[PDB]
């Protein structure tokens, strides 16, 4: 139904506000939010959102708190100031996923129309998307097992429209732009090996992990699909693939030649003021 | 009409032989087979045409398919001679078999092995094979970091 | 109007009892030549240079105007034949216009 999604940072800095207004009292429990959003487009967009008092119990975890009359008179108050954008979902900042979700989700199920979740850290540590849209939609399963609420990842992007970009980079005046050339391109290059590994070295871990030690059925089926596609790349061996390093070497040599060139007629300037003016600063110095 | 369908393998005409044959003998239904070869040489161009057509109908369908089927064996199991699927090539011509590589030495035809343009074709495929294993592999992954959390 | 490959209108001109009464031996070369294009034959055309090359012995400057079209109904032979085959036998794909690799082979370097 719905490819992607767009989250605007203000709901993150909303969690930011989750996280300034605790008051030192030691809970820091997974407070739940309602997302609000734009449902209406195929495409979803986040605007703005509020929360909601949520307390849960420490041992049973099926205790989950919310309110009817504060979703329907903040809701019904940001309906009056701003009616283009609507009810959608919510959102949790606890890291793991508990099983009073599908509690606290159907909720919205019965009352809202089909609720995405996002689950985010509650310290921003992880160097990886902190956004994860995941859909609350019945999926039918081939082992046979009976069908129960699934939560499928969907991509999201971080993205402001007209004002927050502007905020953002006056609030941080340390961030660059796009800034194509050198230094944005090499820190990518350089960084982007330790994106790749903590992610996969964080993940294969507990995975290998749970390959031994796991039970309660994690989906197998999908592991055959993963070791599938990790083995459609069997190490090549290159041969057909050599005329086409000839191809980007040759461009490289393109670019060899537009340097040096380059640069060459740059020299002119350089290589004739730098006589020029010393000689006849000199000459007429004194 | 299922065999005609898709995915034709390729059969014998002969078991079809005795089945047209039926076709013209029996009455209950599709009666007027008689009729259909009515005319003297209508019906035999309907015929010929005919086994001509799906003898074609199945090399554009094993041509999707890049086996090397090595037609120089394939006319050995069809038992027919390799003069008319010389002609088969002349309705080739006209059924636009530009894209095929031929032998001037042995006799097995190429559907396949174009010049390779490695900024286009081999582009293309190392685009969808490497984007297609990335974005493959960023799903099931964190999908199954979120199917492992309901063990606890 | 035989240069313009259209030899229905050569029927339609031979056809008509206008002008069938100033025919003879000249025009039947024409209708040979015609014969030819709608044929698509070469060699009949090599026949009609043949046969009648005793008429056209006299013919005009314009001899060089039918060698174009001799040579470009042959470049459309070899555009046909040849395109489809990547490499093959030049027996093989001569044998179908039974005539000289000499020629052929000539033009197709030229």
């Amino acid at each position: 139904a719905v490819q992607k999604v767009v989250v605007h940072p203000l709901v993150l800095l909303s969690v930011v506000d989750h996280f300034n207004r605790i008051g030192k009292v030691g809970n820091q429990k997974r407070v739940v939010g309602v997302l609000l959003g734009s449902w209406q487009k195929k495409v979803l967009d986040v605007s703005n959102s509020f929360a909601v008092p949520f307390d849960e119990d420490d041992k049973d975890d099926s205790v989950w708190f919310l309110d009817h009359d504060y979703l329907e008179n903040m809701y019904g108050m940001f309906k009056k100031v701003n009616a283009r954008e609507r009810i959608v979902g919510w959102y949790h900042t606890g890291p793991k996923l508990h099983k009073n979700d599908i509690a606290i989700n159907e909720l919205m199920k019965r009352y809202c129309p089909n609720s995405v979740l996002v689950i985010i850290d509650v310290k921003p540590k992880d160097l990886g998307l902190p956004t994860e849209a995941y859909i609350s939609v019945e999926e039918v399963h081939d082992d046979g097992t009976p069908t129960s609420k699934t939560f499928e990842h969907v991509t999201s992007e971080i993205g402001a429209e007209e004002a927050e970009e502007v905020g953002v980079e006056h609030l941080l005046r340390d961030i660059k732009d796009t800034t194509v050339g050198t230094l944005s391109q090499r820190i990518t290059n350089q960084v982007h090996g330790l994106k790749g590994l903590n992610s996969k070295l964080l993940d294969i871990r507990s995975y290998l992990e749970k390959v031994a030690t796991g039970k309660l059925p994690i989906n197998h089926q999908i592991i055959y699909q993963l070791q599938d596609v990790f083995n459609l790349l069997p190490d090549v061996s290159l041969q057909e693939f050599v005329k086409a390093f000839y191809l980007k070497t040759n461009d490289q040599m393109v670019v060899v030649y537009l340097a040096s060139l380059i640069r060459s007629v740059v020299a002119l300037h350089n290589l004739i003021n730098n006589k020029i003016a010393n000689r006849d600063a000199e000459k007429k110095e004194g | 009409l299922l065999k005609l369908f898709t995915t034709m393998e390729l059969m014998r005409w002969s078991t079809l032989v005795e089945d047209y044959g039926m076709e013209l003998r029996k009455g209950s239904l599709e009666s007027p087979a008689t009729d259909v070869f009515g005319s003297t040489e209508e019906g035999e161009k309907r015929w010929k045409d005919l086994k001509n057509r799906v003898v074609e109908h199945n090399i554009r369908i094993m041509a999707k398919y890049y086996t090397r089927i090595t037609m120089k064996r394939m006319a050995q199991l069809l038992d027919l001679s390799v003069d008319e699927s010389e002609a088969f090539l002349s309705n080739l011509v006209v059924n636009k078999t530009i894209f095929a590589k031929v032998d001037r030495l042995a006799g097995i035809i190429n559907f396949q092995r174009p010049k390779d343009p490695n900024n286009l074709l081999n582009d293309w495929s190392q685009k969808l094979n490497s984007l297609m294993s990335l974005v493959n592999k960023t799903t099931h992954l964190i999908a199954k970091e979120e199917m492992i959390h309901n063990l606890q | 109007k035989i240069m313009l490959n259209t030899p229905e209108d050569v029927q339609a001109l031979v056809s008509g009892k206008l002008a069938l009464r100033y025919a003879g031996r000249q025009t039947e070369a024409l209708k040979c030549v015609a014969q030819a294009s709608k044929n698509r034959s070469l060699a009949d055309f090599e026949k009609a240079l043949t046969d009648y090359r005793a008429e056209l012995r006299d013919d005009p400057i314009i001899s060089t105007h039918l060698a174009k079209l001799y040579d470009n109904l042959l470049e459309q032979n070899l555009i046909r034949v040849i395109e489809p085959f990547s490499r093959v036998q030049i027996e093989h794909i001569s044998s179908l216009i039974k005539l000289s690799k000499a020629d052929v082979e000539r033009k197709l370097s030229q």
